């Protein structure tokens, strides 16, 4: 959750939340639809909790 | 798409966009009932958007029909992206017209240097993100099979094409997926994945849609 977004290698535009360390929250990036790396998440309750 | 330019109003009739609350993947317009994507786009729920040209306006000329069935390509694999297709049944038939029209799938499997039409309302950027408004299009060559296996050892498969400019400048981006490469007035590719956005001697990798003419064929039938 420290690591950055990982929008991955596909080309999708999927809205997604990441945990933002030096910031405190989390935040939407764009997610490319595959290849997703654990800071990725569907909502942002479910972001601040796993934080 | 990175580098390209904005796309006639309507050049592009067989260009859909799939719609969840937003813009999140293209698809191509084969018939009157079904839509061709890339299986890495599929949600639950889409409703597929025809007639658009600028995504964000109510232009008075689009169609949105709800997706009825939704089928992936049975040997989709999430990791390798190998046969990432999806066929998509629209919940009633369009109305084809000027602006809705239907590409044809194609006759054989284009040779390298034949060039391309590719577009998509994806991120304009290699760097930074500025989502278009209008529809991109971009020219571009399928590249022979050994430049996209150099380029990408071992992840490229027979079901695969690279097609691109290996010096970098232009290519497809995130919110293309799924998206037409037309070449020759055949649909030849899915816009599908690649490293970055145009990035020197990544090129974009589409899915091979002559190696699966019969599968499309025989799920619009069975179906």
């Amino acid at each position: 959750a420290g690591e950055p977004p990982y929008t991955g290698p596909c080309k999708a535009r999927i809205i997604r939340y990441f945990y933002n360390a030096k910031a405190g929250l989390c935040q939407t990036f764009v997610y490319g639809g595959c290849r997703a790396k654990r800071n990725n998440f569907k909502s942002a309750e479910d972001c601040m909790r796993t934080a | 798409i990175v580098g390209g330019y904005t796309c006639q109003e309507n050049s592009v009739p067989y260009q859909v966009s799939l719609n969840s609350g937003y813009h999140f993947c293209g698809g191509s317009l084969i018939n009157d009932q079904w839509v061709v994507s890339a299986a890495h786009c599929y949600k639950s729920r889409i409703q597929v958007r025809l007639g658009e040209h600028n995504i964000n306006v109510l232009e008075g000329n689009e169609q949105f029909v709800n997706a009825a069935k939704i089928i992936k390509h049975p040997n989709f694999d999430r990791k390798t992206l190998n046969n990432d297709i999806m066929l998509i049944k629209l919940s009633s038939p369009v109305k084809l017209n000027a602006r809705v029209a239907t590409v044809a799938l194609p006759s054989s499997c284009a040779p390298a240097g034949t060039q391309c039409l590719i577009s998509g309302w994806g991120n304009t950027l290699s760097s930074g993100v500025n989502e278009p408004d209008l529809l991109q299009c971009l020219d571009a060559p399928l590249l022979p099979q050994a430049d996209c296996e150099a380029s990408y050892p071992g992840k490229i498969t027979d079901n695969m094409v690279c097609v691109g400019f290996l010096e970098g400048g232009k290519g497809s981006c995130q919110g293309d997926s799924g998206g037409p490469v037309v070449c020759n007035g055949e649909l030849q590719g899915i816009v599908s994945w690649g490293y970055g956005c145009a990035l020197p001697d990544n090129p974009d990798v589409y899915t091979k849609v002559c190696n699966y003419v019969d599968w499309i064929q025989d799920t619009i039938a069975a179906n």
